[PDB]
């Protein structure tokens, strides 16, 4: 008998909150544009202080360094998606322009985008099935059997999927998402 | 809070500490005693790191007072469950959870 979540649940409206949890977690952790002058000012304390080794990038090791972000298992999906020229590590401005959509008065659709990137390792705009199991899979680790995982991330795919191309798209993704307000999660102060 | 009551006793001596990581077994029902999850049902145990902020607060509280082998019901209020926003789709606002957890192992 197949597996079902809760309530059948969608794995997006499943994992959600726990996404916007772990990704307010490490933020927050991590600093103790829609920025004024100040607000820049103080995230660029915030910043020099974990470069460590003065490189001027912020890089996994260094990450990894604060232990409230070694159990934090969405830690290399915000890095990946803070990586905006994809060299593996984070500049400054990476991490303000990476900050910035998460700081209050910002819009509610560029905190979906987020979101969705979470999702969508390759940044191609579309979530493919094995995109949605990994992820789910850095989550959930050993917590559910991959054939469990496997048979909720085909059920969700299949009912999302409306243009029937096998990948979800962001607006297939607002559509399934749009109802959670998931974006009021997304703050942080700084 | 969260109130730990005994239906079978386990090893009194090992209790789960801060970074050691629980094996457990669990069925989850709201208050009035309807189940919403269980891992049996996944034949699939639970597994969490203590002290990491990975569980709810009534299960930090409540399985480090269990110990190896114990299986106990665990009551948890919910401002240490869910609050008065509840799980999106699963858990109702302001709802009273009770968890049969038996802990299998600690690594
Ligand atoms: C990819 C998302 C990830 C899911 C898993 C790794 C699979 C795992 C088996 C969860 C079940 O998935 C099938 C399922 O189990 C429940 O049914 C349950 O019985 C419970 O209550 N559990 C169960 C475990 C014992 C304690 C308690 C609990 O703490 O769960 C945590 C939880 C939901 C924390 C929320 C997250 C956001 C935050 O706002 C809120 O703040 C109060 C607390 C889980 C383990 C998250 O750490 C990780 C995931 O979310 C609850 C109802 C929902 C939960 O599914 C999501
Ligand atoms: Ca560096
Ligand atoms: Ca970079
Ligand atoms: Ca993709
Ligand atoms: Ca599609």
């Amino acid at each position: 008998h197949p597996y079902w979540l809760p309530n059948f649940m969608d794995v997006f409206t499943w994992s959600l909150p726990f996404v916007g949890e772990k990704v307010t977690e490490m933020l927050v952790n991590v600093l103790n544009s829609h920025f004024d002058a100040d607000e820049i000012k103080r995230l660029g304390k915030r910043f020099k202080k974990l470069d460590l080794d003065n490189s001027g990038s912020l890089s996994v090791e260094e990450f990894m360094s604060l232990p409230e972000l070694q159990q934090n298992p969405l830690v290399q999906r915000v890095i990946d998606i803070f990586d905006t020229d994809g060299n593996g590590e984070v500049d400054f401005k990476e991490f303000i322009e990476g900050v910035s959509q998460f700081s209050v008065k910002g819009d509610k659709e560029q905190k979906l985008r987020f979101a969705f990137r979470i999702y969508d390792m390759d940044k191609d705009g579309y979530i493919s099935n094995g995109e949605l199991f990994q992820v789910l899979k850095m989550m959930v680790g050993n917590n559910l059997k991959d054939t469990q995982l496997q048979q909720i991330v085909d059920k969700t795919i299949i009912n999302a999927d409306k243009d029937g191309d096998g990948r979800i798209s962001f607006e297939e993704f607002c559509a399934v998402v749009g109802g959670l307000d998931i974006h009021k999660k997304m703050v942080v102060d700084v | 809070g969260v109130q730990v009551e005994t239906i079978s006793p386990g090893d009194g001596r090992t209790f789960p500490k801060r970074g050691q990581t629980c094996v457990v077994h669990y069925t989850g029902m709201l208050e009035d005693g309807k189940k919403f999850d269980s891992s049996r049902d996944r034949n699939k145990p639970f597994k969490f790191m203590l002290g990491k902020q990975e569980v709810i607060r009534g299960w930090e509280e409540g399985v480090a007072q269990m110990s190896v082998g114990q299986r106990a019901k665990l009551t948890i209020s919910p401002d240490y469950a869910y609050g008065a926003t509840g799980h999106p789709g699963i858990i109702p606002p302001h709802a009273t959870l009770v968890f049969d957890v038996e802990l299998l192992k600690l690594e």
